[PDB]
DNA sequence: GGAGTAATCCCCTTGGCGGTTAAAACGCGGGGGACAGCGCGTACGTGCGTTTAAGCGGTGCTAGAGCTGTCTACGACCAATTGAGCGGCCTCGGCACCGGGATTCTCCAGGG
DNA sequence: CCCTGGAGAATCCCGGTGCCGAGGCCGCTCAATTGGTCGTAGACAGCTCTAGCACCGCTTAAACGCACGTACGCGCTGTCCCCCGCGTTTTAACCGCCAAGGGGATTACTCC
């Protein structure tokens, strides 16, 4: 493969071709144009493993966009990055105020 | 005639509506105001298939957010349920212009 | 629809979805998500359509036992006629102009009903 | 050819209530959270309509939406 | 036509063997991880114009600071 | 300029700041700017919570109308 | 801030009723804000093949969030 | 012998209905939500007798700062070849909400 | 009056058992190699230097009590309101069904 310098299984070619010319920077100068493939890897690859467990769990073996908007909303560093974001065809969080119920 | 309590049976209203991917708004006519809302000014949109479900998700997430916030508001004052000015104390603080 | 769509999946909730030609040909991606035992038309003359979308929406339902309920198969145009075999089951090669064609009819016609006399 | 809104319900507007965290309800919950409604997507429709016609050109894939509805202030995700 | 569902089975093989996901899962996969792309795109362009030095340690930057 | 006196703000952004990086230091700017920029903030969450007790039928704020204050106003 | 300082903001302190809840509260964020400034500022300038922090480096600081 | 006129395909709309369920609303009971005035006191109110510090201004250079020769250290063209996963399909494991079975959730009128 | 015998309701442990389901597998094909060309970002040596910090030397600006002292925070208490509970009913989008012309493309037929 292409991609195999550092670990990394995500096609290069095009993505070689966007990063190199990524109207952004001048020239990437030694230089990490592979390095947006390996966080991207790396969000694959913690997906896949938060997919799985999910899946796996309430006794079936799809994710129900229900579950990736759980996901979605329990991490802290995602809420960090772009927490002005919802998740669809699923619900809110379930809420009940004390004082609301009797 | 069984009537308890209303308000733990509107808890267990709450409960049934608060558990799964069920599709509280019962909302074509949601999707009717967005289409009043779209030619309103202009005309031959010719857009996506599915467009009108994320659209009105994203309307569900902006009532809603504000619902969680007008109820915090209301119990921050002498009033549980939903009240008007704690929606304005919502909106007018998130910037609304 | 959606508000009938949550407790809707799996159980006998509806032990048979009444999927009339409007719901097959424009959400074939969202049929594609259940089982479905049984697969039937009524009088299939009017879905002669062998290029229509809805032929892709239930070409790709692998269902154990499909069926056909025409009203009348037609006496001219021999594809339109194995076109009820055709969506019965996809099986039989696509040539059919070695039973007739160009090679005096009523030996036509009699093929016609000795192929169709099992089905 | 055009349709227009009846209410907005009570049953419906009320299950957006109790997924807001509310049981019972007042005199001004059904209706006015609807104004926010009205009053939000008229001034994301006013900005749209401004960026439109300051150059007189259409639209693009339904990846507007996002984009579009994360400057307004609540955006959205699932595909 | 491309698909880099090839490579994340690849990756969860390295994690999971025999595990199934859904394709609403996938879709957002696509979104959020483009969208992410496009941030750090974004994040790590005119910081080489901050000063006169126009690498890695651009998007190094980005990451750094969007986490 | 600083109702809080200049060197009170800056000995407190030193020493919070001297946890960061050894040796860090600031040239003849970026000394009254970050009071300022707090200030505008507080004058912000004041307005939101003037806003709130103006509802809550009470001129006293409270901890909970600050918290509403801060919480609302985009974080 | 000390108690002059937060009588004076309680003066303007809608009608003087508010003081010592603010008296109690503003104080609590303050560093908090501070922190969060200070810490951005650093990373901005943590690109900056310098030694010591200059405003070529944190003009766009918070570009990313504005 | 490729284009000019025009006969062909055709499919897609301009629009109006079968079939259709949800969409908003009624509607009665009441009881919990609606919103506040007082109790009084505690919750703040406040203005002058009593000081450290703040924001500095009197030398000499004094940690970081901008500074012009002339380059050291590198990142992007083309040309014949070729391998990664894509171009298309659907295989065997494991699905997917109300039933077998009903204790939970919630109130109420007599035991007490 | 407390405590409770008895009344109402409703979906959690695993399937319905026939198919969802993700990207392995047939290998090929199109921008990556290496065959040479090529001049630009980053920078090492270079020189005092911006405004004022170490002394001294500051003048009051906030910063601190007192002596009471004078009103409102949260819930009692009050009507009061009041709108859901969830069954029931009527406004209410979407998607085939119809039979036609426009017209872009496209070649039958032809022609200068
Ligand atoms: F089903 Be029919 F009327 F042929």
């Amino acid at each position: 493969s292409r991609s195999a310098k550092a670990g990394l299984t995500f096609p290069v070619g095009r993505v070689h071709r966007l990063l190199r010319r990524g109207n952004y920077a001048q020239r990437i100068g030694s230089g990490a144009p592979v390095y947006l493939t390996a966080v991207l890897e790396y969000l694959a690859a913690e997906i896949l493993e938060l997919a799985g467990n999910a899946a796996r769990d309430n006794k079936k073996t799809r994710i129900i966009p229900r579950h990736l908007q759980l996901a979605i909303r329990n991490d802290d560093e995602l809420n960090k990055l772009l927490g002005n974001v919802t998740i669809a065809q699923g619900g809110v969080l379930p809420n009940i105020h004390q004082n609301l119920l009797p | 005639p069984h009537r308890y309590k209303p308000g733990t049976v509107a808890l267990r209203e709450i409960r049934r509506f608060q558990k799964s991917t069920e599709l509280l708004i019962r909302k074509l006519p949601f999707q009717r105001l967005v289409r009043e809302i779209a030619q309103d000014f202009k005309t031959d949109l010719r857009f996506q298939s599915s467009a009108i479900g994320a659209l009105q998700e994203s309307v569900e997430a902006y009532l809603v957010s504000l619902f969680e916030d007008t109820n915090l508001a209301a119990i921050h004052a002498k009033r549980v349920t939903i009240q008007k000015k704690e929606i304005k104390l919502a909106r007018r603080l998130r910037g609304e212009r | 629809r959606k508000e009938k769509r949550k407790g809707w999946n799996k159980p006998d909730a509806f032990h048979v979805c009444i999927v009339s030609y409007q719901l097959v040909v424009q959400d074939q991606h969202s049929f594609k998500r259940k089982r479905w035992q049984y697969m039937v038309l009524d009088e299939a003359h009017n879905i002669k359509n062998f290029r229509s979308t809805r032929w892709q929406a239930l070409l790709n339902f692998n269902t154990q036992r499909r069926l056909l309920l025409t009203g009348t198969p037609l006496q001219n145009n021999l594809a339109e006629l194995w076109s009820l075999l055709y969506f019965l089951m996809p099986q039989t090669v696509i040539d059919g102009k070695k039973v007739s064609g160009f090679a005096e009819t009523k030996k036509t016609v009699a093929k016609l009903h000795q192929v169709l006399r099992p089905y | 050819l055009r349709d227009n809104i009846q209410g907005i319900t009570k049953p419906a507007i009320r299950r957006l209530a109790r997924r807001g965290g509310v049981k019972r309800i007042s005199g001004l919950i059904y209706e006015e959270v609807r104004a926010v409604l009205k009053s939000f997507l008229e001034s994301v429709i006013r900005d749209s309509v401004t960026y439109t016609e300051h150059a007189k050109r259409k639209t693009v894939t339904s990846l507007d939406v996002v984009y579009a509805l994360k400057r307004q202030g609540r955006t959205l995700y699932g595909f | 036509k491309e698909t880099y569902s090839s490579y994340i089975y690849k990756v969860l093989k390295q994690t999971h063997p025999d595990t199934g996901i859904s394709q609403k899962s996938m879709s957002i996969l696509n979104s959020f991880v483009n969208d992410i792309f496009e941030r750090i795109a974004t994040e790590a362009s005119k910081l080489a114009a901050y000063n006169k030095k126009s690498s890695a340690r651009e998007i190094q930057t980005a990451v750094r600071l969007i986490l």
